[PDB]
DNA sequence: TTTGCCCGGA
DNA sequence: TCCGAGCGAA
DNA sequence: TTTTTT
């Protein structure tokens, strides 16, 4: 019924390892567009959403809807158990108790079957509505990670401030305080490199750095990330993917002095 | 305004809040001057206004910018063992104060040293208050603290006799009445003469439980939607405090002395709820200030009485123990 | 502990001796020179530093083809319990 | 340290710099200064209550053998350091064997708040202290004997700190109000000795208060108004009405009379306890049962506040414990 | 859930049906929940506390607060032992047991209450900017039985985040919560129905599964033996129904549960023989109550309840029997090993025979 | 600012600061117009170390009155962590200064990571603590002086210095037996820097703590190089030398049992 | 004169 | 699937 | 997790 060929399985391990420590059961809403999914943690202080496209796919069809709930522990495992170099494919039924995973090798000497067991997950409906946001930023990953990285080590919490061409991550902490101040930048010879920067209105927010060190495991889907702020939402953090994205909208600390 | 809860939302801002203190407030209120604090012991019982007091001083002393930087904080609430006194609080105590701005300089006393707070201090094992001791004195040049508690003989002798102590009085009609009139007038509660000089009896030294049951009250009243006064009665009960023709049964039952009828009396009492400790209380009001009991009677049962408050602070069961009271009254 | 019996004394419970071998290599018919004996003395006192060599040995006591001897002090002790089945229990009191 | 040393509470600014500052510890002061004038320096014990001298005295002794340099040629420990039985194995043991960086001579090791370590750490210590004795002197600082193990005891000369007499008090009190430039009356300095009960501390953090608490202290006098204000205590006078109405009045008078003295100044129970036991402490009583049940009664009282309480209960309990135990005078 | 005392619980005040005054207490809390305080609710056991902490989250949230999901937390100790913690939890409220983890229950307080309290909640289902616009609910359940070092813990976060987060604390004695806790509650006193409003709980489900009944009185009795506790009489009536087929009779006799009929006859016993043999047997008993799950506090009360009941005794010998129940339920209190005072209280007793 | 000193690159710092690290916690920085001294005394109060850097260390220097600036290792470490072994690296700070400004910035991009460590209390003199005239002097490559010291060490806890007339003597004696290690002066022209020098008034015969001279041979990173001066009566100066300034240990030695 | 539950590993 | 280590932790 | 001896 459903079948879904990857044409690698590392893109599927990397974006399974992206979230699988901010959640563990999670229902994919596999569509003929494509597979959907949203989550919130248990402390619900963070949504993670996924949204990958049908061109991600190497081949791809499911005529009719499906829910697929899922515990991501066990997919991760399988996922381990399999090798570097295959054709990941997700096969399921119309009312499937369980999901089929085969890992293709190039060679056809390597054929490996996997069986899965699926899950009823009581999840509700999220209408997650499109925001104007105080400003949008967006940076490599790497450098957005190493900031984190450096940073958490100083504090607990950690603000993200944008102004007038300036993003300025902080740390404040019992021994001092770090600050990284980034400018707008563009290089044409590197864009990919390069830092973009839209601004309507001044923003500061702190974040919790265990929330942060979590997030910035997506790094490695993508090699750009983007950053939206607003006085009222939560910052969503989006790593953009062959023809989806990964999300994740964070709620700040509660300001308790304002 | 319309989000806190009473207590916090009028909170005071500043030394000269604070209602009925003023022995230790005007010590500390020279020290804006002095620029010599001590190390301070706030001790006292719950609700009279040392944690409301520590933070007014500090905001006064550094002005609200430079505060965070001249503050640790540490209450029962965070870890606060032995390695954390050896290593974060000494590491703190050590340290060169912050450097006040121009501005915060000309607006602010900005003493030469910074703050640490040990709220509720008592809850610190005797082992990690040892390890505060030369800590205190080493870098008293760049820091002074201030414990606060609830039961001073918590505070070992060694750190009582470092600190500066600092007695905060149980609050009651006669001095805190000025600021329960204030906070019922701005909140706009209509209330019959007598109410809230009743509240503060009913709270018995705790100011922030007459806070909470004005506001109790006055939610009450606003929920009658009736415009008429808050009376005392209304009060009483919202108070938990048991209606004298209850109490008047009870007497008359110890009166007649019978156990079974006691026993019996009491198990049905007990399904409405009263908490214990309110009911001697009340006993305890109406048989000692009685002219009907005579002297050997009232001794015998301020000590039956005492006995059975003590049993009842130990978190014992409340049927158990207000029957044996009754049981060891009827029978003087 | 498990790990040095495992890798030291278990090799010798199914071997012949190369001492007993040469000591008596010169003597006719010594049938019972060229075998074990094996000791473990103090088995009361494995402490901590011999973390499974109780177990162990008793494992040992079923799997052995060499006879084995071991010595206690408190033999009621609970943690001498896993020898109760597996060794002949042999009782010496106090001297008159 | 920072600014001026008038920045400092007055328990700090007052610390002794020299021996010869240190007040109402003759004996001890004359042995130990002829211990180093002579050479012959031993292994020291210091043991007393809180605030009577005994980290001034070691810290002057320091300053005196080894001049104003002393901070860079002792090792210091205390309670708010790690001292297990690998500090003591390598950090002491190290400094005990080794000659001084700065300026020849012998080492000393001060162990401030000593009864805070270990029965291992401080059985280590007994070789260690026997075997560097050449070059090296411990001293102890303790105010609780019963944590220091006998080994302990054994291998140092015992000093014991008195808590301080009234004339050492007054002398130092002289001084500072010469230094402050304030006044103190008679009856406020014998109030201030008697509550401080020898320990230093007391006295200057009271008369610091005191100081806050006039209004002109160049003009105003501290008298004992004032110490009562400032400690929140009940006067003298304020207890024997208490004592006086318990022991002489009915039921009605003595609950009105303890809850209106109380009333005046916001005075606490336990205060009034302590100031009547010190002064029934002087009664000449025929029957000993009276005094059993005197201190039997109010120690439970005591321990009961201790813990909380309902205070009006507490105050009951106190008045029906004295006639309870008085009705066995006859 | 199926049983009756489960299927027929009220969700909203507006369906409470006893101590109508209470009731009129909490709707007018919830008129104006913006500036409501922490609270603590106290009274017997089975009345009806949590019934109606529900009714006022209810009544402040919406129905929402029922769809209720279990979710596993850990923590660990100074000594680097694993803890779990199950959490029970709604779009709008946690609920939280910290005694599960017995002396460890500070560190739910320290670690788990204080992030809860720190943190802004996301919500894609309520608020237009995914953000929640309202302050945090935690319901702590056996209140009481939190530690000193636990309650102290809750003590300024209840002030500092006042904020973001309100407490609702439950209890059925407020004798083991410290002074500074309850300074910071509103105190709602929860009284036990009346026994003709237990009577009419109790008819409406008789009528709603087609029960046979001789007479109303049957109610009544059950009712009686109650003693105040609705979930008790709820329970007792399914069970009597369910061995009387579905059809109760004036004869029906009330069902006692186990331990209750265990503790009767240990009163038998020791009022029988007094005794070291009986002693010892009494021990054996004791500890068979307390294998099984039956609390010390529960057992000494029980025991002491059943004792005073006895007709033979006389005034003496039950003044002795409560003077001695109060000792060794401070005792209880005090100590660890509930074994030795309980054979403590028994031997007095015995003595005092 | 008052004071801005800009390392080329960062990792010469980090160098110099890991030469010293293990063996001490808390430092006390002079910073002057003639360059920055520190100094700092280990828990034991047994070895001090004594740095300096001279203005040839920096690519740019500027302090126009003196300033103490005292901190712990470890946090300073920790944020040398931080930043990168490429950055410059601007030491900042103001008069009368709460916090050392540490300044990591790449002339690449336009990235600017700031970090301000909060400043310690420390009220202590340096002294100055060298003599003048000592017994013996010598000075031999740190690969050997290394060798020398990690070898005798498995034997004992305690390494003896011995001088005399053209010899240089380690020994060490231990539970499992003793060891000894002889050289003598030698000068090669070829290779200069191999040479071992010795020169010595009177005779000089020192015990130092193993642990210790295996803290203080990790300064061999730093210096081809080490210099050792003994006396009967001062503490031992082992130095090792920097392209523009040095760090020196001074180790107390036993007492003669 | 030594209990009950039941580890980590096979 | 079987076995009991080590601790008292309801 | 370990207080004292004569
Ligand atoms: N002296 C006071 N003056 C004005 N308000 C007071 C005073 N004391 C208590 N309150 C009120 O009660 C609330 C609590 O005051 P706190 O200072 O926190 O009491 P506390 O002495 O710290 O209580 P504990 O020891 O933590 S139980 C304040 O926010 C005020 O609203
Ligand atoms: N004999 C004394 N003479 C003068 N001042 C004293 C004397 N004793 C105590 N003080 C004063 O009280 C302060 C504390 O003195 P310390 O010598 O540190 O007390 P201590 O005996 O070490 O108390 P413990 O045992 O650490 S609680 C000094 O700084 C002095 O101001
Ligand atoms: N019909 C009705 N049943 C109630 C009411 N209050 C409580 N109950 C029932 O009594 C049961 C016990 O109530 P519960 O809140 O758990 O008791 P508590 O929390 O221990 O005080 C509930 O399961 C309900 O079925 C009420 O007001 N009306
Ligand atoms: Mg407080
Ligand atoms: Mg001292």
């Amino acid at each position: 019924m459903l079948e879904a060929k990857f044409e690698e399985a590392s893109l599927f391990k990397r974006i399974i390892d992206g979230f699988k420590d901010c959640v563990q059961l999670v229902n994919f809403q596999c569509k003929e567009d494509g597979i959907i999914a949203q989550a919130v943690d248990d402390s619900r202080v963070l949504l993670v959403s996924l949204e990958i496209g049908v061109e991600a796919f190497q081949e791809y069809r499911c005529d009719h809807p499906v829910t697929l709930g899922m515990d991501l522990t066990s997919l991760s495992k399988i996922l381990r158990c399999g090798n570097n170099t295959d054709t990941l494919t997700l096969i399921a039924d119309n009312t499937p108790d369980s999901i089929i995973l085969l890992f293709e090798d190039t060679k056809k000497d390597r054929i490996a079957e996997y069986s899965l067991k699926l899950m009823d997950i009581d999840a509700d409906f999220l209408k997650i509505e499109e925001l104007q946001y105080d400003s949008t930023l967006s940076l490599p990953s790497s450098e957005f990670s190493k900031i984190v990285r450096d940073l958490s080590q100083l504090s607990d919490s950690i603000n993200i401030m944008i102004t007038k061409e300036t993003i300025k991550f902080v740390a404040d902490g019992d021994i001092g305080s770090g600050s990284v101040i980034i400018k707008p930048f563009v290089d044409m010879e590197h864009p990919e490199t390069s830092i973009k920067l839209e601004m309507d209105q001044p923003v500061d927010l702190t974040f919790g750095a265990k929330y942060l060190l979590d997030i910035i495991k997506g790094s490695s889907l993508s090699d750009r990330v983007g950053i939206r702020l607003s006085s009222e939402a939560p910052a969503l953090f989006q790593f953009d993917l062959k023809s989806g994205f990964l999300q994740f909208f964070l709620a700040p600390k509660f300001n308790d002095e304002e | 305004l319309a989000q806190q809860p009473w207590v916090e939302k009028y909170r005071p801002k500043n030394l000269d809040e604070v209602t009925a203190q003023d022995h230790a407030v005007t010590v500390l209120k020279k020290t804006l001057k002095s620029a010599n604090l001590p190390h301070m012991l706030f001790y006292g019982p719950p609700g009279t206004g040392k944690t409301s007091t520590i933070l007014a001083l500090t905001k006064e002393l550094y002005g609200p910018d430079l505060m965070k930087s001249r503050i640790l904080e540490l209450n029962a609430s965070d870890e606060r063992g032995i390695s954390i006194v050896r290593e974060k609080v000494k590491n703190f105590a050590r340290l060169t104060v912050s450097k006040p701005s121009k501005h915060d300089l000309e607006n602010y006393p900005c003493p030469p040293y910074k703050i640490i707070i040990l709220d509720e201090a008592d809850s610190m094992t005797a082992d990690a208050q040892s390890a505060l001791r030369r800590t205190m004195e080493t870098y008293s040049g760049v820091t002074r603290f201030c414990l606060i508690c609830n039961y001073v003989t918590r505070i070992i002798d060694p750190l009582a006799s470092r600190c500066s102590k600092f007695r905060f009085k149980a609050l009651d009609a006669s001095n805190a009445i000025d600021r329960l009139r204030f906070i019922s007038e701005q909140e706009n509660v209509k209330c019959d003469d007598g109410v809230l000089e009743r509240i503060l009896d009913i709270s018995a030294g705790d100011l922030r439980r007459g806070i909470t049951l004005l506001q109790s009250a006055s939610k009450g009243a606003q929920y009658l939607g009736d415009g008429k006064n808050i009376t005392s009665t209304q009060v009483e009960e919202l108070a938990g405090v048991v209606p004298h023709d209850i109490l008047i049964e009870i007497v008359e039952k110890v009166k007649s002395g019978d156990f079974d009828e006691i026993k019996k009396y009491v198990n049905t009492f007990m399904k409405s709820g009263w908490s214990a400790a309110s009911v001697v209380n009340q006993l305890h009001e109406y048989y000692i200030t009685n002219d009907n009991f005579d002297t050997n009677f009232k001794n015998q049962i301020s000590w039956l009485l005492f006995t059975t408050d003590s049993r009842l602070n130990n978190g014992t069961n409340e049927h158990i123990q207000l029957l044996n009271l009754l049981v060891k009254i009827s029978q003087l | 502990s498990k790990t040095l019996l495992n890798a030291g004394v278990k090799n010798a419970l199914d071997n012949m001796s190369v001492v007993g071998y040469f000591k008596h290599n010169e003597e006719a018919q010594n049938l019972n020179g060229k075998h074990f004996v094996i000791i473990m003395d103090e088995v009361d006192g494995m402490s901590g530093g011999d973390r499974g060599g109780v177990g162990q040995l008793a494992q040992f006591c079923r799997k052995t083809s060499t006879p084995l001897i071991l010595i206690c002090n408190e033999r009621n002790l609970p943690k001498m319990r896993p020898f109760d089945r597996v060794c002949l229990d042999i009782q010496f009191r106090r001297p008159d | 340290e920072k600014r001026s040393k008038e920045n400092l509470p007055w328990v700090e600014k007052y610390r002794p710099e020299t021996l010869d500052e240190v007040y109402g510890q003759n004996e001890v002061i004359t042995t130990v200064r002829k211990f180093v004038d002579e050479g012959k320096l031993p292994h020291l014990l210091f043991y007393g209550p809180p605030g009577t001298g005994k980290t001034s005295t070691i810290v002057a002794l320091a300053r005196e053998i080894y001049g104003k340099n002393y901070s860079n040629m002792v090792l210091e420990l205390n309670a708010s350091d790690d001292r297990g039985i690998d500090v003591v194995r390598n950090q002491i043991k190290d400094f005990a064997s080794t000659r001084q960086i700065f300026s020849k001579g012998f080492k000393l090791i001060i162990l401030d708040e000593a009864d805070a370590m270990t029965n291992a750490a401080q059985n280590a210590l007994r070789r260690v202290i026997e075997r560097y004795t050449k070059n090296t002197r411990f001293c102890v600082l303790a105010n609780y004997a019963h944590k220091l193990t006998p080994a302990l005891l054994s291998r140092c000369t015992r000093f014991r700190f008195q808590p301080l007499p009234q004339e050492a008090i007054e002398r130092r009190i002289a001084n500072v109000l010469v230094h402050e430039k304030l006044k103190l009356s008679p009856n406020a300095e014998k109030a201030l000795i008697e509550l401080s009960n020898g320990d230093m501390r007391r006295v200057l953090n009271v008369l610091q208060s005191c100081k806050a608490t006039l209004d002109n202290p160049d003009e105003d006098e501290i008298s004992d108004d004032v110490i009562y204000e400032c400690c929140g205590a009940p006067r003298p006078s304020d207890l024997k009405a208490v004592l006086k109405s318990i022991l002489e009045d009915d039921w009605g008078t003595a609950h009105y009379t303890l809850n209106k003295v109380r009333s005046a100044k916001g005075l606490a129970l336990i205060d009034l306890i302590e100031g009547i036991v010190k002064i029934l402490e002087d009664y000449e009583l025929q029957n000993e049962e009276t005094r059993v049940h005197l201190l039997t009664k109010l120690a439970d009282i005591e321990y009961s506040i201790s813990k909380g309480g309902n205070d009006q209960i507490q105050g009951s309990a106190v008045i029906g414990a004295i006639k309870a135990s008085f009705e066995n005078e006859t | 859930m199926s049983l009756w005392v489960d299927k027929y619980r009220p969700k909203s005040l507006n369906a409470l049906s006893h101590n109508e005054e209470l009731t009129n207490f909490l709707k007018s809390l919830s008129d104006q929940p913006r500036d409501l305080p922490h609270l603590l609710l106290y009274g017997p056991n089975g009345t009806g506390k949590k019934t109606r902490c529900m009714a006022l989250l209810e009544s402040i949230f919406g129905p929402g607060v029922y769809r209720l999901k279990i979710d596993v937390r850990q923590f660990v100790t100074a000594s680097n032992r694993k803890l779990e913690l199950n959490v029970v939890s709604s779009p709008y409220h946690l609920e939280i047991t910290p005694s599960d983890m017995g002396n460890n229950d500070r560190i739910v307080i320290q670690e788990l209450l204080k992030e809860v309290a720190q943190m802004e909640q996301v919500d894609f289902q309520d608020s237009k900017d995914g953000l929640a616009h309202r302050y945090k609910c935690v319901i702590i359940n056996e209140a009481n039985s939190l530690t000193k070092d636990a309650q102290a813990a809750l003590r300024r976060t209840m002030e500092k985040y006042s904020k973001n987060i309100r407490l609702i604390m439950v209890c059925d004695s407020m004798s083991p919560i410290i002074a500074p806790i309850k300074s910071r509650c509103l105190l709602i006193r929860c009284p036990a129905p009346s026994d003709s409003e237990i009577s009419t709980i109790l008819s409406d489900v008789v009528t709603n599964e087609r029960i046979q009944l001789e007479t109303k009185d049957i109610l009544k009795r059950i009712a009686q033996a109650s003693n105040g506790n609705l979930r008790v009489s709820l329970l007792m009536l399914e069970s009597m129904a369910l061995n009387n087929e579905l059809a109760l009779k004036s004869s029906s006799p009330i069902i006692k549960p186990d331990w209750i009929i265990v503790i009767h006859k240990l009163t038998r016993k020791i009022v029988k023989e007094r005794s070291v043999n009986s002693l010892i047997e009494c021990r054996a008993v004791l500890y068979d109550l307390l294998a099984h799950c039956i609390p010390a506090n529960i057992i000494l009360k029980e025991l002491t309840f059943s004792l005073l009941d006895v007709e033979t005794l006389n005034t003496t010998n039950k003044s002795s029997i409560i003077e001695y129940s109060s000792v060794f339920d401070e005792r209880l209190s005090l100590g660890n090993k509930a074994i030795f005072h309980l054979e403590g209280f028994i031997a007095k007793v015995m003595c005092c025979l």
